[PDB]
């Protein structure tokens, strides 16, 4: 069983930055997962894709997003962090860490922001 | 005289057997097996009880279909490996069976574009593999840089988030995704820009060169290894949440530790639960379960318990570990139902009543389930001791079928074989290894083809009519060997390294007691070549 | 829906499962086992019957205990082992937890004495050793010279003239022996210069440095290689001369040869004996052998027989080959009383003069008998040669327990292994040798303690949750590797010698049947990475 | 007390066990195993029936008699060989005991005549060899040129049209070939110039230098090699075409594709036949096939079946592939009996009559029918495995006496093994190489001998009292060396590759359960020798 | 199963020559054989010696037909040839091939030569 | 099984001089026994200890015995002797030679020996 705890949610005015982080138990080992991610739910839409790491080296932004947001992983740590700038009204809502190896699946407990 | 020119006549009449290229699993499908435990001492254990079990587990229901992969090998010397972009599958690959000279790779963190023998950008046709198997049949534009096609198995099993490809690599988006209302919905990990969608694509076979007569929706996706692309279908309806897996024809049901213990003399694996029944009717609407466990229940019993045992209730119903449910129905035999009417004249909830009734049941019934888990131990510590010796042979005969297999660590990793009809193989007449003269070959060399009018491939004889596609099995050459190797529902001789004729299976002798021997064996007596 | 919610919710269950590690066993306990033997013919044999045996062996009543062994390691470059000599023990080691850096050894057959450093003597204190289990705990001065104390068990059998240590190591005095009144006649080997008993010895441990709150008497012995030491207590009062090895559920008789010979399914080994009945009344005072013989062929008689057959007189003894003595109640089915019943209409003096009845049970109870022989001959040759495939698995099947087990020679030598909780092992995050680059490990490392707050021990992942202290199997690193190991209930997935994550055993297919497999199987297609 | 003085001198009661010498088989006999297969499914067959079965096989009436080889070994360096002519084994050889120590041979095409020791022709005699059994004799003039003559076993089978050597080597020339009358038919292949008869020959035994008392006719034949002889006796006369190969005591039958599947738990072989039955009376004129099929159905009804079942009517028969006839007689249990009797109150004919009792059977029997094969499959794939591993152990333990084996490719060669005395073999006191330091051998060095006054062969302690002739098994000698092997009855304990004494079979404790176990191990502790 | 195709028969006058060839499926190469030869019936006989190739490397020969036919095989073609030279009436007859492995024995259909 | 066949008892007078010898079986090798030796009785006491070889480099002696009495052995002869010097009359009584080789023990039958 894999545990993934996530912190680094708040609220912030137009402009403003944060910075989300999911560390993960021994039993998944971030750097070594087959596809990374944050998804962020809204009122009126299911699970849209945000920022994710799709293979040991690669990385996908949504197009509202690319530029502004940056994805990380640290593998001593065992953690991986979402580095927000500039953050817009519109990225408000409810952003749920993803990590998945090989058939096995995990998700966090969602976090909110607000702007 | 005469049945001698029958018995000669029969002896003709060879079995049905036939050759198999079984090529190494990748780790796409893989299997457990049970481990011997701990067996329980007959002082333990409670309330003992026999009955009929059906055995259900999670149905994940599997969704097999067919996926292309495209890519791009570079050479330049300096080995690399890239995708084919969207517009050359559309607009050169489907369109005219062509790819591009050229290729973007990257070396030292740079892009650099390859080209095929330094030349300038050109169109390349695809010719198709030589090597490559009916079902699995992929082209090539080469035999720098090449262009590669290939048409592969792939899986995908509920919630139907991601799909593995034969070549054991994952594929993190839904079959089912795409950009139709019902669609857009489903699981991807990947960019917009790093999938698209084709309405109304007509595909081309890349060996015919016939254009289909029907129109598709096709899915394209990029990985940074190579491009996938698969038919778009809407998802498949709904079905049950549990499959029957198993038909217990005897149960030993136990209380241990404040737990049931069920087990068999079949079932090798001994199931553990509480000792409260779940809730079934609540969420098996529709009876998808109920309809199942009940008619099971009722066959086996009119099978066979029909005229010596009684039913103590209706069904029962047990969550336990793992993916399993059992369903349950304790029986008492008629010589046992008797001991219980004897005592009440001074129905179910009498069973664990009658504590001098109990303590007779709980040692008769506790030899019977020790005597079952010491077996059982014996049985898996031989299978599992053999199955590191021998994959292939104990994957095929647990399964009952031709199957590929690999030890990969501590689970089994499986694929099927491909059939080859004994007239397609000929066995070559040597072998000595021409270029390193103190080697010689372990086995035959031999050239087959898996269709009628295929062309020959060079292969190997393995064990059990098996045919490799890598002549690797080596050795010294030594002075006076005799072999007979197994081909084709007889033998084939081999003679100081070279081919000599082909054996019936009846002009060899076959052993069954010490008195065929004693006319037969002699004092053999080594001649010591020189 | 929901019920899946339930499943997943189960799937978080894990087995009980812990981790052993499972030292290399010295040769201090070694068992053997039964070899196939050549099988007679059902011509052979006269006057069968069927019967119920009890068989017992001498008893050699064990007597375990706790034994110190005190020893000074030189190096000078020229190794060397010394023994402690007695005033150190007492006056150093015992009083004050110290050794002198000071220590005597032999060269050139000429006496020397090496120091620490070639420093002056001076007093050293012990500290305990790392790698110790909790258990069998030592200290040492060190981590030149070194000096070493270690408690290790010891084990002495009947008739005490002997002990040997957990090392493997025999001592050729009694572990009663003593200047007390009934000990200084037991038996010893050396002289008395070699030989202290203390009286009113005072333990101090070499950890909390706890004095003991009461006196003991402490038996010291020299031994050119070490110092041993014991707590001397008076010899332990006799018992029974047999013991009661097996309780067989029913048993062949045939004289055969002129000697009968004893067999059944269960037992695995035959019993040859004489044709006459040992006279044990007259050496079974107090009916130790006669008491459990008639209780146990009444019980099993009872048990099951009681209802069918009917026993022909009073329980036989006979004595076999080996240190066994046979208990043996011949039996007549009900059906074969009758026989004798009606051909006596023209009882245990009848069962062997009717010839025209034995004739027929000859053949009957023969076709039995040599059936059984040969089935056993067929387990015991798998059963031998898995052995020497996997001796710790198959030793730990036959005891039902996990053991270590080495294989030296045609004798296997076993000892107890230690378990360790599954949450104080650690799994390192690669398999690559580091100093090394073409190397890597077989299967993985891990960092694991055996109590929860002790230092953490360096190893190697084992088969089966074994826990090995010798990082040492090895493999050249070969490209597109992917592992599963089991690891405590679950597994562990390596790919390209890394670490990656941990499975439950839910996660991995269970395989059943064909069909299972034909809806998830796969052509396998090889990738060839570069 | 004194029951233990009566184990104690029963303890020195070693069982009659021997030592055997195997050589290596030369593939003279070579002998198959069976495959498993991927058998049918329950659903699967019509018509299943259940009854009492003969099977019968080819007879081949093997011809086992005595051949001498005579030939030349010359080593100019140059290696060759060469046969001994006529002349010299009649005038020389038999007339005196020596050959002439010229050898003709061929180099480069050319004749040459080798010398021993380049000295003049002359008459050299004949001594025994040293390491010969008595059984397989043999003599030579040296320890260049050397005569050689040796007495080895032959075989013949039907027709007699060639026989095998022990060496492994054919010879196309029928054992009952010669001048005389009746015999200038028989088969040869070899020119007349090849082969010649001697009437009136008397024989010289090589060792006792005895003269034979009676006349002989000597057959003489010169192959390329060496030149063999054997003694003409006129042709056994003829025998029956078929012989009794299995009396299956139960076996069913189903009619599947067209053809007749007959199956049985014992016979690990599925027959397979057509659906017409073979018309053998009109070719076993005498009832060779027809009285003993008919008296073993009946002997095997009688044993069992009489009271519990009814024949269906008169035996029937069947030729299946490879050498079978099959002589079967269904059968109906009285249980059954009843629905066709009740069926007709509305006898051969009804059996497949009756549909509805008929689907019943069909998946009654079909139960049991795939139960056997699926566990025949299990036993088949450990067995065949096991196999590979030990072949000496499987073959005789398949055979039932100690046999010589080896694997020869995927079929097994096999031979006789020679009995030696337990009294006759020496154990050698060090397993150390005198010349090689770094290395020791792996199992004990021996010395014994044939007979009780023969002299002293130096060989190799194999597994379970096998003695090899070649001192080739070694090891890198090691530190802590401790070993126990299996040798007459008991044991040999050998320590840091140094011999130090024999133990009985029962010093050694025997394993049953934990509890015994429990008692006696110990945490083994290594103590890392210097 | 082997099989022995023979060929090359029929009717020539004294003095005259000829040639038989035998060749054998891919189930029994002739070249590894243990003995390869050629039998001859006549109406008062059974079948005689003719000529055989008894070992890899020995040919073996009738007294009446020695220096004067020859035997011969060839591994390419799995064939093998009878040449025979300086035809007799005496040699008329029905001529068959044989071929055996080591216990395994194949016999042709006949083939008629008169002269 | 091992056999120890004991030999060189007698008597002499105070002053004298004995060689006692036990010689085994080849089943049991003395050299590489554990613990080897001869044990004296009198009529007044069990077994005592007069000289052993307790490791095989290893040797020890009875207190009125040390520097008077020497045991040795050949392991060509797979014998072991007690070469006795300067009897006295104390030294009457039944010697007993023993040997074991890890955990087999073995006697055997005393020989006498007066002063
Ligand atoms: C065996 O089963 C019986 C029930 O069939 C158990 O008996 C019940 O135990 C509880 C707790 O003591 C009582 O409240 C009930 O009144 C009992 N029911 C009956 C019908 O007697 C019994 O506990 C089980 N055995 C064990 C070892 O737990
Ligand atoms: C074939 O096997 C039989 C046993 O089934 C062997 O029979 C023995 O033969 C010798 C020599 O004739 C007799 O002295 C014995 O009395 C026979 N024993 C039995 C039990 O009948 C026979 O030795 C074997 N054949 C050969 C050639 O050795
Ligand atoms: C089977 O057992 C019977 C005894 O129950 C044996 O018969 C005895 O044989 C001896 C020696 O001939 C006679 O002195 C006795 O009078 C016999 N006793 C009876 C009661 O008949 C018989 O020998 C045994 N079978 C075999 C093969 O030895
Ligand atoms: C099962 O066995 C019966 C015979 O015992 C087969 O029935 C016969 O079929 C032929 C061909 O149609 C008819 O000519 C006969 O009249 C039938 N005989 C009887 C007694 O009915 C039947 O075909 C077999 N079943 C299968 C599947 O082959």
């Amino acid at each position: 069983q894999v545990q993934l705890v996530e912190s680094g949610g708040g609220s912030v005015q137009p402009g403003g930055s944060l910075r989300l982080s999911c560390a993960a138990s021994a039993s998944g080992r971030l750097s070594m997962s087959g596809a990374l991610g944050w998804y962020r739910q809204v009122q009126g839409k299911s699970r849209e894709l945000v920022a994710t790491i799709t293979d040991r080296s690669s990385t996908n932004y949504a197009d509202s997003v690319k530029g502004r947001f940056t994805i990380s992983i640290d593998d001593a740590e065992n953690t991986m962090y979402l580095q927000m700038n500039s953050l817009k009204p519109e990225d408000t809502g409810v952003y749920y860490c993803n990590a998945r190896w090989r058939g096995m699946n995990v998700w966090g407990k969602g976090t909110r922001v607000t702007v | 005289a005469t049945l001698r020119a029958h018995l000669r006549e029969i002896k003709v009449e060879n079995a049905d057997a036939q050759f198999y290229v079984c090529p190494p699993p990748t780790g796409a499908t893989v299997v457990q097996f049970e481990q011997p435990r701990r067996c329980p001492t007959r002082p333990e254990g409670q309330n003992y009880t026999e009955g009929i079990a059906v055995v259900f587990k999670e149905n994940i229901a599997p969704y097999k279909f067919k996926a292309t992969m495209y890519y791009k090998d570079v050479t330049v010397i300096f080995e690399d490996r890239a995708p084919v972009p969207f517009e050359e599958v559309i607009d050169k690959i489907n369109a005219k069976g062509v790819c591009r000279s050229t290729a973007k790779y990257v070396r030292n963190n740079m892009e650099t574009t390859a080209f095929h023998r330094d030349d300038h950008e050109t169109d390349m046709e695809l010719k198709p593999a030589k090597v490559a198997t009916r079902t699995s049949r992929g082209w090539h534009t080469t035999d720098t840089v090449n262009c590669i096609v290939e048409e592969v198995d792939a899986r995908s099993v509920y919630p139907y988030d991601e799909f593995v490809l034969a070549t054991g690599d994952f594929v993190y988006m839904s079959p089912f995704y795409g950009y139709r209302e019902g669609s857009h919905t489903e699981h991807t990990s990947y960019a917009a820009d790093r999938f698209k969608q084709v309405d109304g694509f007509y595909a081309r076979d890349l060996t015919t060169k016939a254009r289909a007569t029907s129109p598709t929706t096709r899915n394209l996706l990029t990985t940074p290894k190579f491009t996938v692309a698969w038919d778009w279908v809407p998802k498949r309806p709904a079905v049950c949440t549990m499959t029957k897996w198993q038909e217990v024809d005897e149960m030993l049901r136990a209380e241990y530790g404040g737990s049931f213990r069920f087990s068999s003399d079949a079932i090798s694996t001994t199931f553990t639960t509480n000792l409260t029944q779940y809730s079934l009717s609540r969420v098996d609407l529709g009876d998808c379960i109920g309809r199942d466990a009940r008619e099971a229940i009722d066959r086996m019993f009119a099978r066979k318990y029909n005229a010596t045992h009684i039913k103590v209730g209706q069904p029962q119903y047990y969550l336990a570990t793992g993916g399993f449910l059992i369903a349950y129905q304790p029986l008492l035999s008629n010589t046992l139902a008797e001991l219980y009417v004897r005592e009440y004249m001074r129905f179910a909830r009498l069973q664990f009543t009658y504590n001098h009734i109990q303590r007779h049941v709980n040692d008769m019934l506790g030899r019977i389930a020790v005597a079952w888990c010491e077996l059982q131990n014996h049985e898996l510590t031989l299978w599992n001791e053999a199955r590191k010796l021998n994959p292939n042979a104990i994957a095929s005969a647990t399964v009952g079928r031709r199957v590929s297999a690999r030890m990969l660590g501590d689970v089994m990793a499986v694929s099927t074989c491909v059939p080859v009809a004994p007239d397609n193989v000929i066995v070559q007449n040597s072998m000595r290894v021409s270029s390193r003269p103190g080697t010689c070959y372990s086995r035959p060399l031999v050239s087959f083809r898996y269709e009628d009018q295929g062309p020959l491939i060079e292969g190997q004889l393995g064990e059990n009519n098996e045919l490799r596609l890598t002549r690797d099995a080596l050795e010294p050459c030594t002075v006076g060997h005799r072999r007979y190797f197994i081909f084709g529902g007889g033998y084939v001789y081999f003679e100081e390294y070279a081919y000599s004729h082909q054996l019936s299976r009846a002009d060899v002798t076959t052993v069954s007691t010490f008195i065929d021997l004693n006319i037969t064996m002699l004092e053999d007596h080594e001649f010591v070549p020189l």
